[PDB]
RNA sequence: CAAAGUCUUUGGGUUCCGGGGGGAGUAUGGUUGCAAAGCUGAAACUUAAAGGAAUUGACGGAAGGGCACCACCAGGAGUGGAGCCUGCGGCUUAAUUUGACUCAACACGGGAAACCUCACCCGGCCCGGACACGGACAGGAUUGACAGAUUGAUAGCUCUUUCUCGAUUCCGUGGGUGGUGGUGCAUGGCCGUUCUUAGUUGGUGGAGCGAUUUGUCUGGUUAAUUCCGAUAACGAACGAGACUCUGGCAUGCUAACUAGUUACGCGACCGGUCGGCGUAACUUCUUAGAGGGACAAGUGGCGUUCAGCCACCCGAGAUUGAGCAAUAACAGGUCUGUGAUGCCCUUAGAUGUCCGGGGCUGCACGCGCGCUACACUGACUGGCUCAGCGUGUCCUACGCCGGCAGGCGCGGGUAACCCGUUGAACCCCAUUCGUGAUGGGGAUCGGGGAUUGCAAUUAUUCCCCAUGAACGAGGAAUUCCCAGUAAGUGCGGGUCAUAAGCUUGCGUUGAUUAAGUCCCUGCCCUUUGUACACCGCGUCGCUACUACCGA
RNA sequence: AAAUCCUUUAACGAGGAUCCAUUGGAGGGCAAGUCUGGUGCCAGCAGCCGCGGUAAUUCCAGCUCCAAUAGCGUAUAUUAAA
């Protein structure tokens, strides 16, 4: 049973919100796991990236603890990616998981030759830099497929990319590093300024702005 | 091992070893039959067999002719 | 007993190289210092933890192993075998509280005892602590013996061991008679003086540290307490044991003194208080010394990677970890 | 780092220069140099790494901090020295089983074992080898056995003797039970220690690529991540604390013939005394239930007026004593407590089991736990008197008989009833000896006597005579301890057929000294620093094989 | 050319002990066993990391499974990975 805390997710228990994109319209920030869970519901599968065991200083000297990277992906639209750690494994892996809703981002999908059907890959070739990687996707043709290391094939994949050249820089290893980048890499899809948005941007209410008699009543 | 009580003081200097690995050496001889405390490196096994190696010199036996009778054509069983 | 007789030497002096310098001494380290056979060394000090030979030390960051008591002990026999003092082991063990007396023989079945302090600050200190007390007691072991005195002769010292002659009696704490009180009393006294004028003053000249040799001959033994005559309390340390026989055979045996003796002598004795121009052969040996210690160094490294024992315990967990997912 | 920025959104011009570490900036050549040298400059071969930044703090031979009578100081009592009781080694022995070895082994294994226990040693017995299949076997497979020999044994165990026993077997193949057999370094559980010392761990938020950190802290204060309070933290969970038992106090409450008191009547003897006898008043004594009570509350000092400390009045009490006890660990103990157990050994001339006998107890010895002592504040001898925890179908009273160990007979007690008013010992009041190996102390032994039990010879214990020793307060060293506490002194349980010099509890007499410190043996905090470097093992001897130089 | 081979065709030619599929591997990289026996820092394996010193997931075997498949290993030159 849910019982929501913040103001955003009392107006997503209703019917107030409809998508998960007039969140991130407004850019606010998701506190609770319940409202990707709701909006995306059944559609969130996921793969644990990595279970690394850590052993941690402790003055009672060492006990294991493992570490847990969970790339959280709705096919077609919004990723998410996680890292905890904890004393069990299935533990460590809820906790990514949580974590990695928290983190859930949209990506723009854009066309390579010219725009007939769905979108399929990365709209212009961004990059994500995360600490001495340097992940860098390039659009590819439609039915290339991902051609990419297998970290950020997953990911892409379960950003619902279905075709993106890959390049990658530096010590791309270093699991946590690689994964982030290539995160980092498909937020930054929609940050990206085109000549697609260049039409001036007419503001709607926010969704604590519209539905204030509402929360009077919360 | 043995069967006398002049039988394990004849071969007192004589180390043993063990099938499972422990390397001792005899003790006292105890009864008036074949009977010894042995010590050893470690602690044995019920399931083990001790054992101690006896080595002599052997020379080949004098038996030369260099007669050798013709063979018959061989053939197979 | 000893039946292992050649890596096991070289192993345990390289323990006692580490115990002078630090506590606990790394197995990474061992290898090194003992070049002479690689990689098994650590097979050998599972056997020598079978034994009282070596501990085991793993705190918290601390890994690696200290000699233990009877180890240090071993050490010193398997140097005294190859000096051809000690072969066998005699039986009549008096178990005391700073040392241990062990019955020695040699090849030619001469029985001899052995002494070995027992110390007992980590236990490094305590097994440094007796190495200072056997030098000690040897050096007045010699410097006795060679000047008259009826003590035990000093054979050979290694670390903690002492071997002295055989002397085999009982000491005068648990004598009920003696057949000559008068002679064996004048013994004794003759014997402070003879220290006094030698220039030394026992301080603990008891009955305590007395052994009667078939109740005709006074032996002493144990001696790191000795003091200088140049003391200011010299006199009292001197009069302070002559009032401990003079009571004694008064108690005992119920002999009173004729003789008073109290005479200060010193020092007419020996003062014991202070116990191209280089030639192509001689290049050929300085190059050897410097070809030697380049291949020693990177000995030294090939060995410190053995860590096995951080690789055995990361296996273990992530077996557990992989089954569970 | 405002350049080390304007770098996968990579191109302002341009010079030099690096491509894992070594070998090596070495050889060789050239060239410059009077020289020392400089510039230029390899390879063969060897090695999984060389290293750079950051981060926790295992260890400091760091420095500080604080902590503890298993540390000290101020002290009291000892041990260690004698004699003995028992444990360990050591050594003889058929065997003198075994585990345990600094605190964390050594009156420990409820380990005070006559047999049993019992594993050890000697001689013998039994089968207690379930089961499936084959062999045999009913014209009996097999079982039990007087006599006599042998035999310790009325052991048919073997032999003669020839009787019973009716498939209940027996021989083998496998192969199941069983072992106080091996491994505690193959396991569980229980326990010991680190540690009786005090923390451990999330969740969410924040910081960082990340390891990580913050929470968990300047300061004061506390046994303390305790508290006040400061604050990128805020909240928790777990344990300590909060508690369980016990003790202290109640003239208040619930109650009593299986504890009573008071009183009356009766009795006895000089108004008394009686635990001598029965009714009524009731709970003060006694039992035991609830509910109180004490919380640093009151007042005053000192303390960043803060947590608290100190002092005292009221108070019974202004610390009662224990139990239970964390995160993790030791390759701590323990197959010898388990019908809890894994392998391995031994399984029928057995390492299964019973039987008889011994041993575990042996003795030159060291090491330890402990009792009795070394006397005058003492012992002997009378008289006087006072508890509590308990246990009881083996405790026991009461009559008699034997000095005494104990016997005889009758009773009570399956229990607040009987022992038992539990008439305990030091202690108290008189007599004795008097500085001495003494009447202190009783070892070591000779005789008898009585119990226990199938058996007391290796005295099981207990009594009564003799014998009557070392022992003169104990060095070096060390042990324990702060208020009904050390120490004296008995008692009761456990152990036990017979038994406590051990132990676990109980009281009774009852203190001196300190209410502190970090010196000591150690332990605990805090603060800070941190992921075995270099300079000081060789000599000769004959043979072959490798690679250089060479007449 | 003459043949052969292929193609085309009469007859015979298939029940798993056959008309039987191999080579490498099975700790990680890297797809697949904490299986069983043997061995006991030995023999050996292992490109690298490492495995073996008495429970060996890494050796030699047995069984089981995985990858490629009429191919599959190994050494070397070289290209991408760079």
């Amino acid at each position: 049973e849910w019982m929501p805390v913040t103001k955003l997710g009392r107006l997503v228990k209703d019917m107030k919100i409809k998508s998960l994109e007039e969140i991130y319209l407004f850019s606010l920030p998701i506190k609770e796991s319940e409202i990707i869970d709701f909006f995306l519901g059944a559609s969130l599968k996921d793969e644990v990236l990595k279970i690394m065991p850590v052993q941690k200083q402790t003055r009672a000297g060492q006990r294991t603890r493992f570490k847990a990277f969970v790339a959280i992906g709705d096919y077609n639209g919004h990723v998410g990616l996680g890292v905890k750690c904890s004393k069990e494994v299935a533990t460590a892996i809820r906790g990514a998981i949580i974590l990695a809703k928290l983190s859930i981002v949209p990506v723009r999908r854009g066309y390579w030759g010219n725009k007939i059907g769905k979108p399929h890959t990365v709209p212009c070739k961004v990059t994500g830099r995360c600490g001495s990687v340097l992940v860098r996707l390039i659009p590819a043709p439609r039915g290339t497929g991902i051609v990419s290391a297998p970290v950020p094939k997953k990911l892409l994949m379960m950003a619902g990319i279905d075709d993106c050249y890959t390049s990658a820089r530096g010590c791309t290893a270093t699991l946590g590093n690689f994964a982030k980048a290539t995160f980092d890499a498909i937020s930054k899809t929609y940050s990206y300024l085109t000549p697609d948005l260049w039409k001036e941007t007419v503001f709607t209410k926010s969704p604590y702005q519209e539905f204030t008699d509402h929360l009077v009543k919360t | 091992m043995f069967f006398n009580r002049e039988d394990v003081l004849w071969f007192k200097p004589v180390e043993l070893r063990t099938k499972w690995g422990r390397r001792g050496h005899i003790k006292e001889p105890l009864g008036t039959h074949g009977h010894m405390k042995c010590s050893f490196d470690g602690k044995l096994k019920s399931q083990d067999t001790v054992l101690m190696n006896l080595y002599k010199r052997v020379f080949p036996k004098w038996t030369y002719d260099p007669y050798v009778p013709e063979p018959v054509p061989w053939l197979k069983s | 007993l000893r039946y292992m007789s050649r890596d096991d030497f070289r192993v345990l002096t390289a323990v006692e190289m580490g115990m002078k310098n630090h506590e606990i001494v790394p197995g990474s380290l061992i290898a090194s210092i003992a070049s002479l056979k690689h990689g098994g060394c650590n097979k050998v000090l599972r056997e020598l933890v079978k034994h009282k030979l070596i501990a085991w030390e793993r705190t918290k960051t601390v890994q690696g192993y200290r000699l233990t008591n009877a180890g240090y002990d071993y050490l010193a026999l398997k140097t005294l075998s190859s000096r051809q003092v000690v072969e066998s082991v005699g039986n009549q063990m008096g178990v005391g509280k700073e040392s241990d007396i062990y019955i020695v023989a040699n090849e030619e079945g001469q029985q001899f005892a052995l002494k070995l302090h027992r110390l007992g600050r980590h236990n490094v200190s305590w097994l440094y602590l007796s190495r200072l007390s056997a030098m000690k007691e040897f050096a007045y072991m010699k410097a006795l013996y060679e000047r008259k005195f009826p003590v035990p002769k000093p054979i050979d010292y290694n670390r903690h061991a002492v071997v002295m002659e055989l002397i085999n009696g009982y000491p005068l704490c648990q004598i009920h008679h003696v057949e000559d009180p008068a002679s064996v009393y004048d013994e004794a006294m003759e014997l402070i003086v003879k220290l006094a004028n030698h220039g030394l003053i026992h301080g603990d000249f008891n009955e305590f540290n007395l052994i009667l040799d078939e109740s005709d001959h006074i032996t002493m033994i144990d001696f790191p307490q000795m003091v200088s005559t140049s003391h200011p309390n010299a006199e009292w340390y001197f009069d302070r044991d002559v009032k401990c026989i003079k009571d004694f055979f008064m108690k005992r045996f119920s002999y009173e003194s004729e003789l008073f003796p109290t005479f200060k002598d010193i020092r007419r004795e020996d003062t014991l208080d202070v116990e191209s121009t280089i030639p192509p052969e001689l290049v050929k040996q300085k190059v050897k010394r410097q070809l030697t210690k380049q291949q020693k160094s990177a000995v030294r490294r090939r060995l410190q990677k053995g860590a096995n024992i951080f690789t055995k315990q990361r296996r273990e967990n992530m077996q557990n970890i992989k089954s569970s997912l």
